[PDB]
């Protein structure tokens, strides 16, 4: 049979790159020509990465430490970031001396008070081997891109039994109108919530924590009359960025209710679960929930493997 | 910097007490036995028809007789209201024209706009040349032949001379724009209303304010006098009137109805006291009551906004100077 | 920007010192001048 | 897409000796282009100035292209190099071409205007220019042609606003200018900041004083930097797209509209922009009703070629009708430099004293072209407008061995390089792997003919022989004989071309399989031999079920003709368009003549209210307006109509309800149509807009004559609205998405 | 460093020129009578040409002319009887100028054929060929010189008894519109595409000074009687009066009516006026020293493309494109 | 390279230019045109016996 299934949740959240998982593991892989197309996009991912670092400085009122430092800052911030193709000479030495800088090291901590991708960290540390000449992407660095979801796509995967369906949507709030229009034959609903969220605002509302609102989304969408007869599979993505965190930013800042141990990332792990299979209007229906981590490979292909084999015995 | 505003603003607590102290009596409780008007209808005659775009304002003449009428083409013509002929036909260099004036002696007519100048003409050619705001100008009227009272939008009511060509008082004491003024019939004092929601009693012959007064809540769009000069009226953006008595520094009347959403753009009594009549950007022009607070007929010609309104000195016409460049007169 | 506070406290007291005349005795002339002119009214 | 910029051997000009062939009269004048690429200008005879429209040349060609003299007088006073020579041939229609024959008189200055004089005439940002533009081009067309005294005559202004001519007299008098219908005004005293005054007397505007009390500028003249803001922001934004990919205005970025339309420097100086600077901005540079990566070419060129609406042509050679008209070669030049990718050549055999194969429709009568002019007119001009495959639908009628050998090598030693002789290597002609797509085809001429009476003659053409075949690799039709049997054939390379009444037994007999039929092979449609008369059916009719070679008569621009050259000129005026995604994926499987909204393809709902216009006529006449939508023949059911006009003339105002297509079901397929007509039926203008990325709010639709060229001056003003569909049994529970925190704050407080 | 050194350089005449201008022509001539206004009537007007003329050249008894138009037709008119004396059909249809000899008796016509062609008084006597650019002047020395000024930016001093250049006197950037000639025929002046005039000498072979002050092309160039100044017309409705002495500008004749180009300048018999063909169709006639105007010579139904006084002064006369000379006295 | 050298010897010989003021040289015109105002036909009208028009 054809089964479909939903992914769903809210922005940022990952769930293309589940997608690009199950191209690795249960499709067609990236070929050596099929990485080549990415190359422009890790440049323009770059280039946006460190001009968000650049007006929220100056928005978060700080001083360079060096004005030789600071001088490379108007050289990156004039860059039109659409039309990036190559990654030249006076480029790499503009961020390669931007990220040495003590200053904008300082003003990476304060990343939860703007907008910046949580794939920075793994491009301005390659950044030495991304600069060479004879680039070819790995496949890490494909998992990482930054590329926005818009509208609807959909994705079928033949697993050698069946063949699910997986409906890639979008997940701002300017696209929760085009999820009505796949709504019919609906037969799981994977949410995707993002564990290293609870201290960042929304893109477009600067004001609401961005784990209210998927908690929020997720109470729902198990409230409809219409996924009465679906089953629900709640996936917690990024499981590791809620490891090196929780050491410095603390949950009982941000969810006043945390009566768990401090600067324990299982405990929060664990919390979050409790805030979230509680969110159920009937005892009787059950969530299944993985703790996931959308770009380690092996993370995903024991999970996929879970949910398959729960999905079809559910059916 | 918050050492004086406790005692500053304590005044202001004080200036309500004091208001409230007096208020005994309203309209509604005297006026009951006043008996009403009725209903007031008017009939258009004489359409000034001749202007190739919007007219922004007019003003009348001491004799009834002729009307300024400044439009947004550059064109301050000086129409006859019997003959419907055009005694001049004063071509600009300004383009943006926003208010016009007529001198009481008849010889000497004003203008100004979004250029600076409050350029007075003689009666064809400029006379003199009124430079010395820095913001838009926005309504000039005249004492005599020789001092002129604007309003600018940089805050500043400000009295000239006509002769030199410098300003002989500037009044400050606003905060916004100062949209209209309107001098009193001693002139011996003015007022004048502006974006910041006040209305402000001005002194002519000593230079300050003495009475400020509040109670819109968006800009007084335009403002006018009592026929004695002992209370004046405001027009306002949020579609209501007042009427504010000089003798009791405080608010006595509201002119608000239902089912009205579309602000005010000029106010302008009668020669009896008893018609408020309004400008709406609804294209009307209704009139109220100036003592019971309830509309008295509706004034309902022009199609584009009603920008003026004035009626003569002795009270017979109502010259209605729409957008759509048709200036009424009704009767 | 102290010379502005100074202007705006001083402004305020004049409007302390100034006699004010009951609104009992202001509506009441306002509507003894409309009723003594029910003779000049081309409007009505 | 980059602004038309002017080199500077264009702007201060050339000698060129500009003959002709009627008159035969030899000129030497001066050639300049004004500084913003508007007009070509040179001095008269009688020493007043003339002025090509650069926006209407058809093509400018040159060298051994371009028009030789034919005149014995004429070849003799011009020095006959023939290296010089430049024809610059301009016209509103393919049809009914005017030339204009120049030579030049230095060393091949004529290579280099006839090149960067072809680069202002297809440039995409001129012929998409805002309203802004399309007021300095009437204006400058009126600084341009002056009289012989060096000064703007009054009886041309009153020749531009045609309609009243008392307005036009009057505006003239209050601006300062001389209004006799003979004097003549000073170029340097009619300068722009007295045409933009020129043109307020002029026009009175209650449209745009609406637009105004509807955004709150109530009272006071300047309309603020937040009330801007908040207007670009709700109600000219697009509400289908992500508020993360195109983000929103921030008051660092609408203050650069303030600098750029803001007159006045005393409200500038703060943030505060006026009503002169509004109207300046509805029809500014931003405020355009299309965006520009609409009309560059960005669709994905690299599906299959089964995958694309291909543009086509039908009996491409005659001007006329189909039964005794007049067959020319320039009818191959016009029409592939308009965006077409399939042209037909019906080549017929030659006469005993000359064996030379020709093109003539057969046993009717029309004159006759040869083969080895049509080929070079094809090969000449084919790739000068869009780099992308031509196929040559060949109608192969010659029956002498003699003579194809001769049509073999015509089209090897023409084309030559550009012919796609040999398969490619990475796609055989194997049964299973696809057609290559457009760019793995990028320059190359693919030739159609067999291998080893609704049609008219096409159903009676002779078996190829082994010396014409061998240029037919990967396009090559093949004798239909039902759809279960090509498969299970699983060609991919193979088609069938229909005629237009035999497949309107396909089309609605199957349309399920006449999709999936289009996902993998070709089809090419061409109209039935009983249209002798050069109409044509309606091609939306028969791109529902994703036919991609829908041949279309370019002679007659009727209405199915203003279509096919109106959603042609998107993706670049390349000739190629992209279907949507539902008729190219092989697992989706979907209805064309549906009734519902398909599970996977977002709706959409469109609402065009017609509020005014500019100029629109040369007389005083009524105007009305017509929107319809082509589109799936569940979208097209709607064709409304406004009122005649009812306001002054220059500016008719409509008071009509806002016309609503509430359920477009497939929306990257429908286009919408508006054209402004006069009372009476005749032709003002139309646009063609596609409904995926027509934008919202006040917007000006610049309008276009029959053929999709620009005019000047007519222009709409049109208030869109297009949203997402949300079905009628949960619209509200789409109101629980976009804002679920307050929605469950809801949900719990109504416990 | 060789920019600077030109920039540099360049302002060195600027403030020379500021410290020679210590009263100008303007403030000095306010003490003469004007002359009013002269009135000159139409006395011949000469027809046979059939296309549009494109120059003249008056000749040195003052009785004769000679006409060059598009129809290839070089006629020269007998000025007394009007008469054709000879007409001269050429090898290209396209003429830009002519001229005629001081001793009398040769006629040269150059054109876009890039080749000066001169008869004798018939058959061509020489073939001036080495030229780059379409011709635009000639002016006969004597009967062995001749100064042709092409449109690639240079002249010649050609030597007409064997055909080669003397000299070439290259300098400008654009198109050498027109020259002129010097009353010792030692000097010449010279018109450009460039806004520039320019002067040479005709035995060291150096541009010697450069005057500038327009602000499109120079279409014709006259030479003061008196042999040390002289007056440009550019496309810009614009005539000057410049000086070889002071090396500046002396006078400018333009006012505001007047937008159209300058076609022909030519000076009187004394230079106290400035004729001024326009394309307004008009031959101004410019006061030369009050530069106030004082007639017009409106008699042309095309625009006027040539003009030239007489050596004895008498009558001057010009030459329209509705192939139309006449004779103005 | 070349038109970089032969632009300042050419402009090095606009140098030694001796010059006459613009008083002297008006004065001169004016010297010209009042002493040869005798001779032209064309400032003075000519009587109609030596006119050969
Ligand atoms: N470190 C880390 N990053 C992740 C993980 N999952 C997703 N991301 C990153 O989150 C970014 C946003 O995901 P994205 O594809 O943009 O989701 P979408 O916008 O909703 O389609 C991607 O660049 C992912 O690489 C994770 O488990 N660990
Ligand atoms: F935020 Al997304 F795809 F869900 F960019
Ligand atoms: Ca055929
Ligand atoms: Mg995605």
């Amino acid at each position: 049979r054809e089964l479909k299934l939903l992914l769903l949740g809210t922005g940022e959240s990952g769930k293309s790159t589940f997608i690009k998982q199950m191209r690795i593991i249960h499709g067609s892989g990236y070929s050596d020509e099929d990485k080549r197309g990415f190359t422009k996009l890790v440049y323009q991912n770059i280039f946006t990465a460190m001009q968000a670092m650049i007006r929220a400085m100056d928005t978060l009122k700080i001083p360079y430490k060096y004005e030789h430092n600071k001088a490379h800052a108007q050289l990156v911030r004039e860059v039109d970031v659409e039309k990036v193709s190559a990654f030249e000479n006076p480029y790499v030495d503009a961020i390669k001396s931007l990220w040495n800088d003590p200053g904008i090291q300082e003003c990476y901590d304060r990343r939860r008070e703007y907008q910046l991708s949580d794939s920075t960290k793994y491009y301005l540390n390659d950044l030495d081997r991304v600069a060479d000449p004879a680039y070819l992407p790995t496949q890490q660095d494909v998992l990482r891109v930054r590329v926005p979801t818009t509208g609807i796509i959909e994705y079928p995967f033949d697993l050698q039994s069946v063949i699910f369906r997986m409906v890639d949507v979008g997940g701002q709030r300017s696209e929760r109108r085009k999820w009505i229009h796949c709504f019919e034959n609906v037969t799981s609903i994977m949410f995707l919530v993002a564990l290293s969220e609870y201290d960042q605002v929304l893109v477009e509302s600067d004001n609401e924590n961005r784990m209210e609102e998927s908690k929020a989304l997720f109470r729902t969408i198990i409230t409809y009359p219409w996924f009465q007869n679906s089953s629900v599979i709640l996936f917690l993505n990024k499981k590791d960025l809620l490891e090196e965190k929780i050491m410095y930013s603390h949950l009982v800042d941000y969810f006043p209710e945390y009566d768990g141990p401090q600067r324990d990332a299982q405990a929060a792990r664990e919390f979050i679960l409790k805030m979230f299979v509680d969110l159920n209007p009937d005892s009787d229906k059950i969530i299944y929930s993985h703790f996931t981590c959308a770009t380690d490979t092996e993370n995903i292909r024991f999970v996929f493997a879970a949910v398959k084999d729960t999905i079809l015995q559910l059916n | 910097l918050d050492q004086l505003r406790q005692e500053a603003e304590q005044l202001k607590n004080q200036i309500r007490d004091a208001r409230k102290a007096c208020a005994d009596a309203t309209l509604s409780q005297i006026t009951n036995n006043i008996d009403p008007v009725g209903r007031i209808q008017m009939r258009t005659r004489r359409t000034l028809r001749g202007h190739l775009a919007k007219i922004y304002a007019m003003h009348w003449g001491t004799d009834s007789r002729l009307l300024v009428s400044a439009s947004q083409d550059g064109k301050l013509i000086i129409w006859d209201s019997y003959t419907t002929n055009k005694v001049h036909a004063i071509p600009l260099r300004s383009s943006w024209v926003m208010t016009c004036a007529y001198a009481p002696s008849g010889n000497y007519v004003a203008c100004g706009g979004l250029d600076n100048i409050c350029s007075i003409y003689n009666l064809v050619r400029v006379s003199r040349e009124l430079a010395g705001h820095t913001g838009y100008l926005s309504c000039c009227r005249f004492l005599d032949d020789n001092q002129i009272v604007t309003s600018s939008g940089d805050t500043t009511c400000a009295l000239w001379d006509i002769e030199t060509g410098q300003q002989t008082t500037t009044f400050t004491g606003h905060t916004g724009d100062v949209m209209s003024l309107s001098l009193a019939p001693d002139t011996r004092l003015f007022v004048s209303g502006a974006c910041d929601a006040s209305a402000k009693l001005w002194d002519v012959r000593e230079g300050m304010c003495r009475q400020t007064f509040t109670g819109h809540e968006s800009d007084i769009n335009a403002i006018c006098f009592f026929p004695n000069g002992n209370a004046f009226a405001t027009g306002s953006d949020d579609a209501t009137c007042r009427l504010f008595d000089l003798r009791a520094d405080q608010e006595l009347m509201t002119y608000s109805h239902d089912n009205i959403i579309c602000g005010i753009t000029s106010v302008s009594f009668s020669k009896s006291g008893r018609l408020l009549l309004a400008g709406y950007d609804d294209f009307n022009c209704n009139v109220w009551d100036a003592l019971k607070a309830d509309r008295a007929g509706v004034l309902a010609g022009h199609d584009n906004r009603v920008s003026c309104l004035g009626v003569t000195d002795d009270g017979m016409a109502v010259a209605t100077g729409s957008w759509d460049s048709f200036l009424k007169i009704w009767n | 920007s102290i010379a502005q506070a100074r202007k705006l406290v001083e402004q305020l007291k004049m409007e302390a010192n100034i006699d004010r005349i009951k609104v009992s005795k202001a509506a009441a002339d306002l509507m003894a001048y409309c009723e003594a002119h029910a003779k000049e009214d081309p409007l009505l | 897409l980059e602004p038309p910029t002017v080199v500077e051997t264009l702007r201060r000009g050339s000698k060129f000796i500009k003959w002709d062939e009627e008159t035969s009269s030899r000129n030497l004048v001066t050639l300049r282009v004004d500084p913003n690429g508007f007009f070509l200008y040179w001095t008269g005879p009688n020493m007043e100035v003339d002025t090509l429209d650069i926006s209407s040349i058809r093509d400018t060609r040159t060298g051994r292209y371009a028009r030789l003299p034919k005149d014995p007088k004429i070849r003799e006073v011009l020095g006959f190099l023939e290296e010089k020579l430049m024809t610059v041939v301009s016209g509103p229609d393919p049809v009914n071409t005017v030339f204009l024959n120049f030579m030049a008189v230095q060393d091949d200055t004529a290579k280099v205007w006839s090149e960067e004089l072809f680069k202002l005439a297809m440039n995409i940002l001129a012929q998409n220019a805002s309203r802004n533009t399309f007021l300095r081009k009437a204006y400058t067309k009126l600084k341009l042609q002056v009289n012989q005294d060096g000064r703007i005559p009054v009886k041309n202004i009153l020749k531009m606003f045609s309609a009243d001519k008392k307005r036009v007299e009057t505006a003239l008098e209050s601006c300062g200018l001389k209004f006799n219908r003979s004097e003549s005004i000073r170029p340097d005293e009619f300068s722009l900041e007295i045409f933009e005054r020129f043109l307020n007397k002029l026009c009175l505007r209650p449209d745009i004083d609406k637009i105004l009390l509807e955004i709150g500028a109530k009272g006071k003249p300047y309309l603020t930097l937040e009330q801007l803001m908040d207007f670009i922001n709700q109600k000219q934004r697009d509400p289908r797209l992500n508020e993360v990919l195109y983000p929103p205005l921030r008051p660092s970025q609408a203050r650069l509209l303030i600098e750029k339309y803001e007159p006045n420097q005393q409200f500038l100086e703060r943030d505060q922009m006026s009503m002169e600077g509004f109207s300046r901005y509805l029809g500014g540079e931003e405020n355009g009703i299309l965006p520009l990566e609409a009309l560059d070419l960005s669709t994905d060129m690299t599906q299959p070629l089964s995958a694309y609406f291909i543009n086509s042509s039908h009996n491409t050679y005659l001007t006329a009708g189909q039964l005794a008209g007049t067959s020319s070669v320039e009818m191959y030049r016009q029409a592939l430099l308009w965006g077409c990718r399939c042209v037909e050549l019906d080549v017929w055999k030659g006469r005993p004293p000359e064996e030379e194969p020709f093109i003539t429709h057969g046993f009717t009568m029309t004159t006759e072209v040869p083969l080895r002019d049509v080929l070079e007119a094809i090969a000449e001009t084919a790739f000068k407008t869009s780099p992308y495959p031509v196929i040559l639908s060949f109608e192969n009628h010659v029956d002498s061995a003699k003579q194809q050998a001769k049509m073999a090598e015509y089209c090897r030693s023409i084309f030559g390089d550009a012919l796609l002789i040999e398969p490619l290597d990475k796609y055989p002609l194997a049964p299973g792997v696809p057609l290559p797509s457009p760019q793995d085809l990028m320059g190359r001429i693919l030739v159609k003919n067999k291998k080893r009476t609704d049609e008219g003659t096409a159903s009676s053409e002779v078996n190829a022989t082994e010396e014409m075949s061998t240029l037919v690799n990967y396009i090559e039709p093949v004798k239909f004989k039902s759809f279960e049997a090509a498969r299970k054939r699983n060609k991919c390379f193979e088609m069938s071309s229909f005629v237009e009444t035999k497949a309107m037994e396909q089309l609605t007999k199957s349309p399920m399989e006449f999709v999936e039929y289009n996902k993998q092979q070709l089809s090419r449609i061409y109209p039935k031999g009983t249209r002798v008369d050069s109409s044509n059916y309606m091609p939306q009719l028969f791109w529902n079920v994703g036919c991609q070679l829908v041949a279309l008569n370019f002679q007659t621009l009727d209405v199915a003709m203003q279509l096919n050259a109106g959603v042609f000129e998107y993706n670049g005026r390349s000739g190629y368009l992209l279907k949507p995604e539902f008729m190219r994926r092989p697992d989706k499987s979907f209805d064309p003549f549906t009734e519902v909204i398909v599970d996977g393809i977002v709706a959409n709902a469109l609402r065009v209210k017609v509020i005014s216009g500019q100029f629109l006529s040369d007389r005083k006449v009524g105007i009305y307006v017509e929107v319809d939508m082509f589109g799936l023949p569940v979208d097209t059911r709607r064709k409304y109509r406004t009122r005649t006009s009812q306001g002054n003339s220059f500016n008719p105002v409509w008071d009509e309800e806002p016309f609503d297509f509430p359920k477009v079901v497939l929306p990257t397929l429908a286009s919408l149509r508006i054209a402004a007509f006069e009372e009476g039926g005749k032709f003002v203008g139309h646009r063609i807009l596609p409904v995926s990325a027509i934008r919202s709010g006040y917007h000006y639709v610049c309008l276009r004559n029959e053929a999709n060229q620009p005019l000047c001056l007519p222009a709409l003003l049109i208030y869109t609205e297009a949203s997402d569909y949300i079905p009628d049994d949960h619209q509200d529970y789409a109101e629980a998405l976009i804002n679920p925190i307050k929605h469950v704050s809801l949900m719990d407080q109504r416990a």
